[PDB]
C-alpha cells in the first residue's frame, strides 16, 4: 500500500489549490477505510482536513465529511474505478499554505452505527509542500547589526523579506569557520521569509579590522556584502 | 459478511396516518358491536 | 487536545507522554520524524499495529489519555502527536509532544538581543531579534516587554533546531512601528527555560 | 422484523426454500390496503 501526492507546488494567492492522490495496492472501492487528507503546516501541528466514501446506506449515496472551517472553501471527491483521490480548494490564501499528506482513515468504517465513524489514519503518504504566493520571487532587504560580552562580544548580519529560498551567508567569504552561526528562516504573516546570522570575535579585533557578511540568492539574483560597525 | 449500518430489520409507519385510518375503523364496528363500547387492541396471541 | 510542548529520556528510560479532552475511546497517537511522513504507532488507546515494538502503549485515564515509551532508543527521537473521535465524525489533533533521545549534557540558554538599526529605521520599519542558543531539552518559550507591562503584538517565534555541538538554538522577531519604538525606552525580552527564566534588555 | 431465508409456508412438508442472498441494501415501499383480524371468545359479550 503506497500514496502518492501529486500536484503544484507553487500556487498563487486567492486562486483555485487542486492535488490528486493516486493510490496503489488498495481499492478506492474497500468500505474497510475512509479517504481524505491531513495537511501540516511548516513547522506546525497536525490539521484534519476531510474524508468520504461512495460506500453508502439506504438514504444516501455516500458520506463526505469536511472540517468546518473549511469546508466552504474545499471540495471533496473520489475516483472510484480509476482509483484516485482529489482535492480541491477555491479561494487559497498564504494562510493555506501546507505540506499535504495524502491520509487514510481508519476506525468504526466497516461496522458502524447510524454514521460511520473515522477516527486515526493508519496509512499515510510521502506528502508535498505547497507554497501560496501573491508574489514572484523578491530579494531580501540586508541591514548590519551592531554589538556591543565575556571578553567576547557577538555581531551579525539581518537579512530581512523575501521569497522563496534558500538564503546562503558566510562571513569574509568563508574566511572564518570556528564560532560562525546561522539560524534557521522564519514565515511572514506576509508570507515571505526571513533569516540571520552570529559570528563571536575578541574585542580587541575591533578597530580597523572590520567584518563583511556576503549574502548570496539564487532565485532573485541578489548578492550583497555590507560591513558592520558599532 | 455485513457492511455498514449494524441493525435489525425495521419496519416504519406514520403515527399519524395509522391513526386517522384507525379512528375512521373503530367507527365501523360500532356500527355492528353498537353505538357505545369499549375496543381494545392487543398484538398477536400466540402460535406459529 | 492539550499535549505537553517537550519531553526528554536517557536511553533504556521509560517515558509516559498524556493527553486531554478525550472522552471516548478513539484516542490514537502518532510518531513523525522531522523531515518525514508521520506514522501511528497506537490506535484505540492501547492496542498495537504491525511492525510496533511491544514498548509502545496507549492508556486512558478519565478524560486523560497517556502514551508510555520504555526502553528509549536514538529512533524514538521525534513529535508524537495524538488524536480522538469527537461527537459525530470529526476528528482533532494535540500539539504533539516532542520527544529527544538525544545525548547529554542539559544546559541553560543563552540570549543575545539585538535592537532596530539606524538603517532600518529608514524603512519606517522596527525589528527585534532574540538569539537563543545552546539549551537543552529543545523546547523554549519567549516572553517580550516594554519598560514594565508585555508585549502581545507583533511577536514570530520558530521552533528550534539542533546544532552542531547538538545544542538546540531558536530566534523569536518582534516587528513593530518606529514610534512606539522611540516613546518606550526599554524593551524586555523573557525567555524561559524549564521553569527558570533569562532575560535581556534594550534601549535607544 | 426477522429475516427467514429458509420457509415452509402454507404448511408444505418435504420441500423447504432457500431464500438467495441479496446485494446490497433492500428497501421497498408498499401500500397497507387491509387487514385479517380476529375476535376474542372471552365474553363478557356485553362488556367489551
Ligand atoms: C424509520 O424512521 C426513523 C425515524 O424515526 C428514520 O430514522 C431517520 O433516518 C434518517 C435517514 O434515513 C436520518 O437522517 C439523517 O441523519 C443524519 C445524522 O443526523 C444527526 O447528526 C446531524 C449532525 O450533527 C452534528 O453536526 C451538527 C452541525 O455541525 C451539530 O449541530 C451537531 O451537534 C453535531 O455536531 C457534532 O458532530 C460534528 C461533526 O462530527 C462536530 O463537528 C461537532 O463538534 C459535534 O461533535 C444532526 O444535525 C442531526 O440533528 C437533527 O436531528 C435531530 C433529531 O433529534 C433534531 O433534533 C435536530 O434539530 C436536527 O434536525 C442528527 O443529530 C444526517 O447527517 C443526514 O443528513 C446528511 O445526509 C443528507 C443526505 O441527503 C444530506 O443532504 C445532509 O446535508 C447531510 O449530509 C451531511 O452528513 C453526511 C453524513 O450524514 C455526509 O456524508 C455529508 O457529506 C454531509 O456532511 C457534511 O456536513 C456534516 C454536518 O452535517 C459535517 O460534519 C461534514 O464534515 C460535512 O461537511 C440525515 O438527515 C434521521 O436522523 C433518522 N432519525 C431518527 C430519529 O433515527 C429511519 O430512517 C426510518 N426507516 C426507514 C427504512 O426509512
Ligand atoms: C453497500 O456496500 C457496497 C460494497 O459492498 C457498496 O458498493 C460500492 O458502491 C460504490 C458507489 O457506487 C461503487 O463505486 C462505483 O464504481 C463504479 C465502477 O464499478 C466497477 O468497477 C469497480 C472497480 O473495479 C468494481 O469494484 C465494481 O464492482 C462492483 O459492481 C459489480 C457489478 O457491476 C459487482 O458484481 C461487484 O461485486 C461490485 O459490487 C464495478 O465492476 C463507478 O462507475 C461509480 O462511479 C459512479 O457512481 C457513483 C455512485 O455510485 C457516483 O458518485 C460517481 O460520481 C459516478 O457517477 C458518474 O459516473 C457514472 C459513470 O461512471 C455515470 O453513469 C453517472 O451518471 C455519473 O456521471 C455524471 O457525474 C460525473 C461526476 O460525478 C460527471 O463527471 C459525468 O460527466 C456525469 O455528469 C462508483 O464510483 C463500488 O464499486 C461498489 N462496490 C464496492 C465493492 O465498493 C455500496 O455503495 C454500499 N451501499 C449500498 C446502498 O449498496
Ligand atoms: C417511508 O419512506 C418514504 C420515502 O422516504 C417517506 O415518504 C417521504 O417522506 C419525506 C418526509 O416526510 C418526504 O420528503 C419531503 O418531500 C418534499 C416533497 O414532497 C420535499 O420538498 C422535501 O425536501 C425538503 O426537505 C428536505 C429535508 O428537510 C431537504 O433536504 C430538501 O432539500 C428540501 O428542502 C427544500 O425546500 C425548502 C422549502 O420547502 C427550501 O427552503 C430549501 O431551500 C430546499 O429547496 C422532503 O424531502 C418525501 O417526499 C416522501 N416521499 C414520498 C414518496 O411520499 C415516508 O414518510 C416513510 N414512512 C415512514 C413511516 O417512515
Ligand atoms: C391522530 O389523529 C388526530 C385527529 O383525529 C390528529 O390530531 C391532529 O393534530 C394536529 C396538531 O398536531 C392538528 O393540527 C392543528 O390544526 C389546527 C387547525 O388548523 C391548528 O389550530 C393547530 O395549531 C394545529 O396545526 C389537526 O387538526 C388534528 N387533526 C384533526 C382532524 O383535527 C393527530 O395528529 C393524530 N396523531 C398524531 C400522531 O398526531
Ligand atoms: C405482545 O406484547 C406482549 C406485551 O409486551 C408480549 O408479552 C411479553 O412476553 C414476554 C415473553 O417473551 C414477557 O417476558 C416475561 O416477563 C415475565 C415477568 O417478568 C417473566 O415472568 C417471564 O419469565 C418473561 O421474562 C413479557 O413480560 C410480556 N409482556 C408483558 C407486558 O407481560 C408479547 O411477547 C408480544 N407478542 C409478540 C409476538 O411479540
Ligand atoms: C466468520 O468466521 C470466519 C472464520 O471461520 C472469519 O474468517 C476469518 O477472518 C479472519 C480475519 O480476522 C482471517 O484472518 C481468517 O483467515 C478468516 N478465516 C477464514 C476461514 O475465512 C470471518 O471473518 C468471520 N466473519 C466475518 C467475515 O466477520
Ligand atoms: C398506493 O396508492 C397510491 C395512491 O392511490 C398509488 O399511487 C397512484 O398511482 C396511480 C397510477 O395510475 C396514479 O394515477 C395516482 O396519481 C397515484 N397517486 C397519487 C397520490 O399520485 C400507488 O401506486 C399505490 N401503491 C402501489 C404499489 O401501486
Ligand atoms: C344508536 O344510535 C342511533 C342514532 O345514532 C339511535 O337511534 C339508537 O337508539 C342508538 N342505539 C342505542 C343507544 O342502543
Amino acid at each position: 500500500p503506497q500514496l502518492q501526492e501529486s500536484g503544484p507546488t507553487l500556487v498563487e494567492a486567492s486562486e483555485t489549490l487542486s492535488l490528486t492522490c493516486a493510490v496503489s495496492g488498495d481499492s478506492t472501492a474497500a468500505c474497510n477505510s475512509f479517504w481524505g487528507w491531513v495537511r501540516q503546516p511548516p513547522g506546525k501541528g497536525l490539521e484534519w482536513v476531510g474524508s468520504l466514501s461512495h460506500c453508502a446506506s439506504y438514504w444516501n449515496r455516500g458520506w463526505t465529511y469536511h472540517n468546518p472551517s473549511l469546508k466552504s472553501r474545499l471540495t471533496l471527491a473520489l475516483d472510484t474505478p480509476k482509483n484516485l483521490v482529489f482535492l480541491k480548494l477555491n479561494s487559497v490564501t498564504a494562510a493555506d499554505t501546507a505540506t499535504y499528506y495524502c491520509a487514510r482513515f481508519g476506525g468504526e468504517v466497516l461496522r458502524y452505527t447510524d454514521w460511520p465513524k473515522p477516527a486515526w489514519v493508519d496509512l499515510w503518504g510521502r506528502g508535498t509542500l505547497v507554497t501560496v504566493s501573491s508574489a514572484s520571487t523578491k530579494g531580501p532587504s540586508v541591514f548590519p547589526l551592531a554589538p556591543s560580552s565575556g571578553g567576547t562580544a557577538a555581531l551579525g548580519c539581518l537579512v530581512k523579506d523575501y521569497f522563496p529560498e534558500p538564503v546562503t551567508v558566510s562571513w569574509n567569504s568563508g574566511a572564518l569557520t570556528s564560532g560562525v552561526h546561522t539560524f534557521p528562516a522564519v514565515l511572514q504573516s506576509s508570507g515571505l521569509y526571513s533569516l540571520s546570522s552570529v559570528v563571536t570575535v575578541p574585542s580587541s579585533s575591533l578597530g580597523t579590522q572590520t567584518y563583511i557578511c556576503n549574502v548570496n540568492h539564487k532565485p532573485s539574483n541578489t548578492k550583497v556584502d555590507k560591513r558592520v560597525e558599532p | 459478511d455485513i457492511i455498514g449500518d449494524i441493525r435489525q430489520a425495521h419496519c416504519n409507519v406514520s403515527k399519524a396516518t395509522w391513526n386517522e385510518t384507525l379512528g375512521k375503523v373503530v367507527k365501523q364496528l360500532r356500527k355492528h358491536f353498537g353505538n357505545n363500547t369499549i375496543i381494545r387492541f392487543a398484538n398477536s396471541s400466540g402460535g406459529d | 487536545l492539550t499535549q505537553p510542548p517537550s519531553a526528554s529520556g536517557s536511553p533504556g528510560q521509560s517515558i509516559t507522554i498524556s493527553c486531554t479532552g478525550t472522552s471516548n475511546n478513539f484516542v490514537s497517537w502518532y510518531q513523525q520524524h522531522a523531515g518525514k511522513a508521520p506514522k501511528l504507532v497506537i490506535y484505540d488507546v492501547n492496542k498495537r499495529p504491525s511492525g510496533v515494538p511491544d514498548r509502545f502503549s496507549g492508556s486512558k485515564s478519565g478524560n486523560t489519555a497517556s502514551l508510555t515509551v520504555s526502553g528509549l532508543q536514538t529512533d524514538d527521537e521525534a513529535v508524537y502527536y495524538c488524536g480522538s473521535l469527537v461527537g459525530n465524525w470529526d476528528v482533532i489533533f494535540g500539539g504533539g509532544t516532542k520527544l529527544t533521545v538525544l545525548g547529554q549534557p542539559k544546559a541553560a540558554p543563552s540570549v543575545t538581543l539585538f535592537p532596530p538599526s539606524s538603517e532600518e529605521l529608514q524603512a519606517n520599519k522596527a525589528t527585534l531579534v532574540c538569539l537563543i542558543s545552546d539549551f537543552y531539552p529543545g523546547a523554549v518559550t519567549v516572553a517580550w516587554k516594554a519598560d514594565s507591562s508585555p508585549v502581545k503584538a507583533g511577536v514570530e517565534t520558530t521552533t528550534p533546531s539542533k546544532q552542531s555541538n547538538n545544542k538546540y538554538a531558536a530566534s523569536s522577531y518582534l516587528s513593530l512601528t518606529p514610534e512606539q519604538w522611540k516613546s518606550h525606552r526599554s524593551y524586555s525580552c523573557q525567555v524561559t527555560h524549564e521553569g527558570s527564566t533569562v532575560e535581556k534588555t534594550v534601549a535607544p | 422484523c426477522r429475516i427467514k431465508q429458509i420457509i415452509n409456508m402454507w404448511q408444505r412438508i418435504g420441500q423447504a426454500m432457500y431464500a438467495p442472498p441479496i446485494q446490497g441494501v433492500i428497501r421497498c415501499v408498499s401500500n397497507i390496503t387491509g387487514l385479517i383480524l380476529t375476535r376474542d371468545g372471552g365474553s363478557t359479550n356485553s362488556t367489551t
